[PDB]
């Protein structure tokens, strides 16, 4: 069943994706380049103080309907 | 004679810890965890100055620019600015490719557009613009950091470092866990 979840960059910039409990992390990166033009490779994902993983599913981190994963860009120059 | 009237806004070892907290990071050192506090501060100070900055790393389309806006590149670890000429050209501005380049990209838009400058007063007239501006950004992040400590732990997590995992278990302790 899907569900609804936010993204929010560390300058506050949110959006909306739906997904499934078994898609992995990878794509969820795929979802946030469709929507905000982030290559997956530029990608660091946050939730409940741990850094997602490609190769695992959302499952793995009990992430739930309305839950919300922190984007980190390297903004660093210089 | 003694004080019998009292209301404090903040505890004393509180800002004590603030302030260690803030030393660990190092601003001044780019190329860690400090560098990506900058340039979150700079967004923040020049929106609440009702301005805007825009940030594009390496090389990407471009769809839109927004000529009324501070347009800042980040391509190979360093910032130069953008600007636009002949009637649509996209043109990069070099900067010095020192430490400092993120407040030197900001000072060389501001210069190149005639765009209204935030910063700065005439008691500053012998000190370089990009040094009012650096450290009106490391006064914001010191008097706002409440409003950024999500921003810190998430840009520490991320670095995957001994170093900055012990500044984390500082940060858990101001923000409250126990």
């Amino acid at each position: 069943g899907p569900m609804q979840i936010f993204v929010k960059t560390l300058t506050g910039k949110t959006i909306t994706l739906e997904v499934e409990p078994s898609d992995t992390i990878e794509n969820v990166k795929a979802k946030i380049q469709d929507k905000e033009g982030i290559p997956p490779d530029q990608q660091r994902l946050i939730f409940a103080g741990k850094q997602l993983e490609d190769g695992r599913t959302l499952s793995d981190y009990n992430i739930q309907k309305e839950s919300t994963l922190h984007l980190v860009l390297r903004l660093r120059g210089x | 004679s003694p004080q019998s009237v009292f209301s404090d806004s903040v505890s004393s070892s509180r800002l004590e810890l603030k302030k260690q907290i803030i030393k660990a990071l190092d601003l001044d050192y780019w190329q860690g965890s400090g560098g990506e506090i900058m340039p979150l501060v700079l967004i923040d100070f020049y929106k609440r100055h009702n301005i805007n900055i825009n940030i594009y790393l390496n090389h990407c389309k471009v769809n839109n620019f927004d000529k009324k806006a501070i347009n800042l590149i980040n391509a190979g670890n360093h910032y130069n600015a953008l600007t636009m000429n002949s009637r649509g050209n996209i043109e990069r501005i070099d900067v010095p490719g020192d430490g400092n380049c993120l407040y030197h990209a900001v000072v060389k838009s501001h210069q190149i557009t005639r765009k209204p400058k935030p910063y700065g007063n005439e008691l500053q007239k012998d000190k370089p613009e990009w040094c009012i501006l650096k450290e009106s950004l490391k006064t914001h992040f010191d008097k706002d950091f409440d409003q950024f400590v999500e921003q810190v732990k998430c840009i520490l997590i991320s670095e995957n470092t001994h170093e900055a995992n012990k500044i984390l278990d500082k940060v858990a302790q101001y923000s409250g866990v126990k």
